[PDB]
């Protein structure tokens, strides 16, 4: 039953007695459902160390991962240049679920393309399929690059990207001068981040590795950035803005920060803004080129060192205080550019909230995960914060970046009680969290299931769950936030300190039982 | 139903999503192994609102994403002893599911690997029910090939496990809804008008189904079939063998909602005729003040519609009981930015990728794969949601705010 | 004889592509194809006549527009495309299998050419 | 009892079973509590709409108001000139009162000086108090001006301000040339936002009024503006950027963004930034002057129109889109300056936001409160985003107020359900929110006990709080939030639907309950 | 710090003051008869940016709001009422609105109608609506603001007839903030109200059943829950604690005060001159108690103990060895990383040399404190209490307490809420020794753990050394 007054959605519409009869009779009568008290008892079980035992011991089930495949990344990758078109040589799948993806997290239209590859191809190779695919996409969405990644059925039939390309280009379907960089992405190798190092480094390597006898570094006075794999526009912004009040030159390579932006005024723009084809031809001749995510941008910084000789610094993801100031003085030892009194002052009153904050935060658990700079610098930022992260997980880390996170975790004595995972997936982390409960996680939506079943066990044992990271999809415009420099050191610390408030204030809002502790002033 | 032309912007699916996420994933107590890279497993993971009852990680494992996470160790030596060890970590880690359905990614065709004679060991080993679907993303132009290979394991594997057990009690007023995947409650919306009419919904599948529901519907004497696309082929297995007369029902809007409960009440006696007239009469003032309400404010805007396979042609009663006019076999049952200025359509209902689209576009649009997180849509009770969220969506100010006053 | 006719169902909904060829091997019917035909009677003869040598009691139509001409030593034979009709893919006869593209693999270059020829024509 | 290894504040510490059963036999044996179903029976009969009836019947009992003093505003408008020390006549207590709301609003030093007026003041006035505190202050601190303002005492017995300044400057106690503006600020009349009006009156009167002879209209090309009342830094802020980026040269006349914003650097600055004294003083050259608050600054209003000779436009409060877009199409044709296309790109991204979350803000229910300007903005923004704000309260509000919200709320179909009350506190909203139940209540942190009332009468009763308004106590870091222009609008839309969206997970995170709606994507 | 040097200090920060401030500012800072030494409960010097709070803050604020059963009426304009509305972390157990009224706020709203004419009208107006919509109040008090004392309002004639025709206990307070010189004289007036009005209404009374183990806690206002760390180990020990207030209490314990055997004075400056009354007048002694560290706390408990028989000092042994390991683990965890830091205080009437004991209990030394209102009697508590070559400062100025701080330059800063912002912006580690910063309870062996992890927790923040950016 409806009322047209107070129309009810799925929630509580279902929650009404005929439907609760309903559903009754249909669980009693045919599911065969195993008993309620049967199933606490196994949920139970769940929630103990025994299965915490039995689920590290996992080694070829992965449940509820944290990673994706490479041709994602190489997709936000692509859609970081100017009017340039993601094109995956493989199945159309792969496309219809990396658009999915990016438009439930971005919510924005997202452009990319497929050859369809199909069992024709599985059988004889996606040339044909190459050809035409890319023919009807120069035609149709009038690019003026086509970036070519691949997805895992052409990866495993060996799909020779260059000599697919060459051999367009040599039969008419596209014009032999058409910018079409490619990069092999095997979705069975790394994640997502690899996908977006693999096409960053073929579009670096298609438009600078034959002319490279005229570039000598430092000519045209800039310093190139190599974002990575970012899906906050925020962090795309704040480094710009930084490097401008710096007065410094810079050449933002790959920069989707438009094209993920775009203004709803009636007009549907399929390209925005972008990395210019004069850009990444003239990178060669920038001082030296600054990788913002270092831990999986490796085939990138081994072609810059090789091909571009360019020096490029060891510096850690700009997040947190420590680190930021640490890429600002590098940034200005590279221009020779003194750090202007702004930057000092953002960072006094970054300062000024840590000092704010410290009472509340200091001596909080957290358990964290996402990519692994990410979650390196949201680490080095916690032990700042005086908060213990327990609970360190990154699915697609490596055993070296497990090793830099437990030096720097040794130098900080916050990081006592500090694990770092490897290679384990979230339903690792329900068990770590079930086990030894922290205050709080710190990662994607996909948390937000862990701190269901947490809840199941008791209101005591409930973990909130606070939003950094990707994919988020039950928030919305979250994707503008900042985790870079030192206005994103102040929303991660502004979005800890009042998520750590509202728990408080739900822990305390029972009258007459927990409301002594309801204090107007915190 | 053809191949789609490469190097354009399609939306199509792959066979796994028509598979895994639309057939199989729905089903509750059963595990679903994405068998492959991480990839495809993790954008499908809790993608469609397949809506269900259980609890989740203990016996219900709908919205969980359990996958072999290929790696190139496994594409070049193969995954069957992987997959092996992960069926048997599967049963030690989540003792309490009834079933394992390995649904296969594009790698697992092409490295030549046998999921069926795993399945079929490891069924015979810990006397489970193991399902291998060769759902290759390859397979196919869409997800329309995923729908009859994921119904030819339901045949294959789970329809024929109860055809020699003859100790369910059966009754002259069994139905089985088919083809109904729970989308925000559509399923529940529409079992409790069939209930309400006096038949016995004994399986519905794959909307919050189990494995013993699809087993017991060869043991009904009716099957009601909501997606005639995806559940044509094992509908007209369940006729040819087991005899059950199988109808499509269309509870999407009010007209159509009571055309097909009186066209489902024809197919039994008076007394379930009688209470069809009855549940009519009662629902009669709800729908009645819905439109009374809703329609003033619909009354004259134009549709325009692009779903997959069932929704196109469907949906058009409740947007005509609303006042709104709308602008092989499928066919049978514009047909496909200028034409769009030419006929100035008020709504477009599309899925989510080309949402985005055509609210940059700046036409109000409404998501008719998922119900724009909302629902359900169908039937009595799904229908004043329906009109609620026309009236939000269409008449929304935000579609009125696009040029800016200085320009 | 002088025809050849390579036999196939598709689905009209999933549109799945099965062939129906020996399985002592080639993908023509009745028999297998001379040796060395390389790539150069009514054709509703030829599907009567394959019909009722094979006992097919189906509905098999002819896709005229799938033609195809090989060579043979001192012979030019068309081969031709029969399509069966319906919702279910009949039980295979004797020494015959249903099989996909995708199981052509291992088959020869030839035969493998002339399936995905078919599968370009109806699919594609 | 307590454990090393895990300490425990107030709470959970008095939940043990120890200090309960102390509590219980301090309650039982001495307190002489009422039984607890006469209090619950009372506390029901709270929640009825017959209390509802005898509660808005009151005419002299207050109780929980949504209003301050007048000096409060003053020293708020005084803090926002150059090296500029508030200095309030009267009692020392009022001062401190000042100071501790600030601070804890604000986080942050707040200078504020009194003459510390006893019962010796109480039959002579205050006129050697406010000799010695004038001379004390300007040779402690070294203000480069003084801002006086009044407390009740003084504005009870009767202080004349002008006499005593002039006595004090002739007698030589401070410089006759010495900058120090007065106003009158009676506590008994008007709210905070009424003495933040009076002290920006008597600044002006005092910078510009002997001094009109000279001065032509629009002479030095700029714009003057006005903020009145604000306590969100980006409020200063994101004026100041839209007027940059539209090229037009503007004066932001008490602008105490710089003072309240001071970096943490080892070193104390008691004043940063500010409204230079040449700025007022050329003040009455500019081209026009834009109020941002015209609904507390009719004072300034008319010292502007009659005495600058400005044609003060009738533009609303710069909240929402369709007064930014007024605001800056007014701004645009009084500077000659075209609006630029990053305001444009920047409205159309709010329109997309709009767009985006428009499924789930439209139809909800609000209840707000707060300053007059801001409230009315609020209203509008809650219109164009389809929401219902069924209860409006402004406790400072006056009837022309009342007049313009009507009138604004009949203009729009989301406004049928919506009553504005004024001269109500929160006690009568607290009876509204329990007789005519909203989704969610916009306000301060003095809304927080509301919330838990609700919630004492069920879940299903609770009406959650959002935190937008004056004071925010028991959250940190939310006065650099922006609540004018764009991205203000931005900020606000992603606040009310992402507190939908927590409530909404909150609601369906039962396992096997509620669960079947806990959607990964919404 | 050598003495010298500090008188040094002293001189050269009252240079810059003119000669009537610097004349009355030198007899307010001394180096450790308090008259000898420290003038105190004097004038504050005019435009000085003053700490000290007014009479209402001392009366409302400090000894009646914390009373949870009753309704006490901010009788003047809205923003006394306002700024203090849950200002003090002062807990109770209670329905709030219903029947505990603590963190409301309840004021007449003068306007220039009830100045002009006066509010008594409108005060029994106000007392009959309070009465309708609180049924459940157990008194009403009427706290007068700076307004009411200028305007000839005569609120006790108004109290006198409304309790007579209500049956109900109406407590006029005349604590106008212009009356005294800082809030002991708001304190002294609400003791004098609470004697007239609320401490005497059980005199005739004789139904309640009395113990020889009868004390009543005075002074303690629970502020994050002291005063109940304070009654359980009290109760611990055998004694019944018959009345607690302010601090999570009720008009019928102060009614009850009487009845006691022993009058446990936590804060001698707000509730000494009641003690003396009740010592007076009905014959109960009165005993200060210091749960503030371990160290002070076993002393204290032996103290008390030491007043009753045999039974109430064998359970206060036992109850001094079972908290023995818990301070002892608290203290073996916390000292290393807290030995030998330096702490100076600025806090109000007692705190100052009450806090004293617990950071030695930590290993922290104490080199300067000062108070905002106290008297001579409590420097002369002080100044025994704290160590030789120290600096005393009586009702500081900010610039005096700033250029203090940068000259002793400390580790650790106790001070108020308006100080703790600017000492947090001069680098130096600050705990809101007011408020707990929005922690505790402090107090007794329970309170001690939280005290050592908050010093603990802000001392070795890693924020503070941050403060210099690296490129300079
Ligand atoms: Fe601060």
């Amino acid at each position: 039953s409806q009322q047209v007054d107070k129309i009810k959605a799925s929630y509580p519409l279902f929650l009404d007695q005929d439907y609760k009869d309903m559903l009754a009779k249909k669980r009693d009568g045919f599911e065969e459902k195993y008993p309620q008290d049967k199933i606490d008892e196994v949920f139970q079980w769940t929630t103990t160390k025994e299965y915490q035992e039995l689920n590290f011991q996992r080694e070829a089930l992965t449940v509820n991962p944290a990673k994706a495949c490479q041709p994602l990344g190489a997709v936000l990758c692509a859609l970081g240049f100017e009017k340039t078109m993601p094109y995956v040589h493989g199945s159309q799948g792969c496309v219809a679920y990396f658009r999915s993806y990016f438009n439930r997290h971005f919510r924005e239209p997202v452009s990319c393309v497929s050859d369809s590859m199909t069992e024709d191809a599985a059988v004889f190779g996606g040339q044909q399929n190459m050809k035409d695919g890319l023919q009807n996409c120069k035609a149709t969405y009038k690019p003026d690059m086509i970036a070519v990644s691949t997805t895992c059925m052409a990866e495993v039939i060996g799909d020779d990207l260059n000599a697919f390309i060459n051999n367009s280009k040599k039969e008419g379907f596209i014009p032999d001068e058409f910018p079409v960089p490619f990069a092999h992405t095997p979705s069975f190798v790394g994640s997502h981040v690899t996908g977006w190092d693999n096409m960053f480094e073929g579009i670096a390597r298609y438009f600078t590795l034959k002319s490279m006898d005229d570039k000598v570094v430092g000519s045209n006075k800039k310093i190139n950035i190599v974002p990575g794999f970012e899906t906050y526009l925020g962090n795309f912004r704040v480094i710009k803005r930084m490097l401008s009040e710096m007065g410094v030159g810079y050449s933002l390579l790959s920069d989707p920060e438009e094209v993920l932006d775009t203004p709803a005024d009636g007009q549907f723009r399929m390209y925005a803004g972008g990395t210019t084809q004069e850009e990444m031809k003239d990178a060669p001749n920038a001082l030296n080129t600054v990788l913002l995510q270092p831990w999986h941008l490796e085939k990138t910084k081994k072609f810059v060192e090789g091909t571009w000789k360019h020096e490029v610094p060891k510096l850690n993801i700009p997040m947190g205080l420590d680190w930021t100031d640490e890429f600002l003085m590098k940034v200005s030892e590279i221009s020779g550019q003194p750090i202007p009194a702004s930057l000092t002052k953002e960072r006094g009153r970054l300062v000024d909230m840590m000092t704010d904050s410290h009472t509340w935060l200091h001596g909080k658990r957290f358990a964290l995960w996402g990519d692994p700079d990410f979650v390196m610098g949201l680490v080095k930022f916690l032990l700042e914060l005086g908060c213990e992260p327990v609970h360190i997980l990154c699915h697609n880390g490596n055993k070296r970046w497990k090793k830099a996170v437990d030096a720097i975790l040794a130098a900080s004595p916050y990081g006592k009680n500090a694990t770092v995972y490897i290679g384990k997936d979230l339903w690792h982390l329900r068990s770590l969290v079930f086990t030894d409960k922290p205050d709080f996680m710190i990662g994607n939506s996909y948390g937000k299931f862990i701190q269901r079943d947490t809840l199941h066990k008791g209101k005591e044992f409930e973990v909130p769950l606070i939003r950094i990271g990707f994919p988020i999809f039950d928030r919305h415009h979250l994707h503008r936030s900042t985790t870079l420099g030192y206005e994103g050191a102040m929303q991660i610390l502004t979005t800890l300190v009042n998520s750590i408030l509202e728990r408080l204030d739900e822990e305390t809002r029972g009258m007459q039982a927990t409301d002594y502790n309801h204090d107007l002033v915190r | 139903n053809k191949k789609s032309q490469p190097g354009l912007m399609t939306i199509r699916g792959c066979a796994y999503a028509g598979s895994k996420g639309v057939v199989w994933g729905p089903i509750k107590d059963m595990i679903h192994i994405s068998h492959g890279p991480v990839g495809c497993g993790q954008y499908s993971r809790a993608g469609r609102r397949n809506y269900y009852i259980g609890t989740t990680g203990v016996n219900a494992f709908v919205t969980m994403n359990f996958t072999s996470d290929f790696q190139e160790k496994d594409i070049v030596f193969g995954g069957d002893k992987k997959l092996a060890k992960l069926i048997d970590e599967v049963e030690t880690l989540f003792p309490l599911n009834k079933g394992i359905s390995v649904q296969s990614e594009c790698p697992i065709g092409l490295i030549g690997d046998d999921i069926e004679s795993v399945s079929k060991v490891k069924g015979a080993e810990l006397s489970k029910t193991i399902v291998p679907v060769r759902c290759e993303g390859f397979r196919g132009v869409s997800q329309s090939l995923g729908h009859h290979i994921a119904n030819d394991a339901v045949r294959d594997w789970v329809l024929g496990k109860r055809d020699e057990d003859t100790t369910f009690a059966s009754t002259p007023y069994d139905v089985a809804i088919i083809g109904d995947y729970n989308i925000g409650g559509d399923a529940w919306s529409s079992r409790i008008l069939l209930e309400e009419m006096g038949l016995r919904c004994v399986a519905q599948w794959s909307g919050d189904g189990s494995i013993s529901e699809i087993e017991l519907t060869p043991k009904v004497k009716l099957n009601l079939v909501h997606c005639y696309r995806s559940m044509n082929y094992i509908s007209r297995h369940m006729e040819e063998k087991y005899g059950i007369p199988w109808m499509e029902y269309n509870f999407f809007g009010p007209t159509k909602t009571i055309e097909s409960l009186r066209a489902i009440a024809a197919k039994f006696d008076e007394s379930i005729q009688k209470k069809c007239e009855e549940v009519i009469a009662k629902y009669k003032p709800e729908w009645e003040a819905v439109v009374a309400k809703y329609r003033p404010r619909l009354e004259g805007k134009r549709v325009m519609l692009y779903i997959g396979g069932l929704r196109p042609r469907h949906v058009i009663g409740a947007y005509e009981d609303l006042g709104m006019e709308v602008v092989n076999d499928d066919y049978d049952r514009l047909l496909y930015e200028e034409f769009v200025k030419r006929i100035k359509p008020d709504l477009i209902g599309s899925g989510i990728k080309e949402k985005f689209i055509f609210q940059k576009m700046g036409i109000p649009f409404r998501e008719m794969h998922s119900w724009d997180y909302s629902g359900p849509y169908h039937g009595f009770d799904g229908f004043a949601i329906f009109a609620r969220d026309m009236d939000m969506t269409l008449n929304n100010p935000c579609w009125k705010k696009l040029q800016a006053p200085w320009e | 004889m002088s025809w050849r006719i390579l036999l196939c169902h598709k689905h009209p909904v999933s549109a799945r592509l099965r062939f129906l060829i020996p399985t002592g091997g080639g993908v023509v019917l009745p028999q297998t194809l001379p040796r060395l035909a390389v790539i150069a009677c009514h054709p509703a003869s030829a599907l009567r006549a394959l019909q009722e040598t094979m006992a097919l009691g189906w509905q098999l139509e002819l896709i005229g527009e799938f033609r195809l001409n090989m060579e043979v030593p001192g012979q030019i034979m068309p081969i031709y495309l029969a399509a069966l009709a319906g919702h279910e893919l009949p039980p295979p006869p004797e020494g015959t299998r249903w099989i996909e593209l995708t199981q052509s693999i291992g088959m020869p270059w030839l035969d493998r050419e002339l399936l995905r020829r078919v599968y370009e024509e109806l699919i594609g």
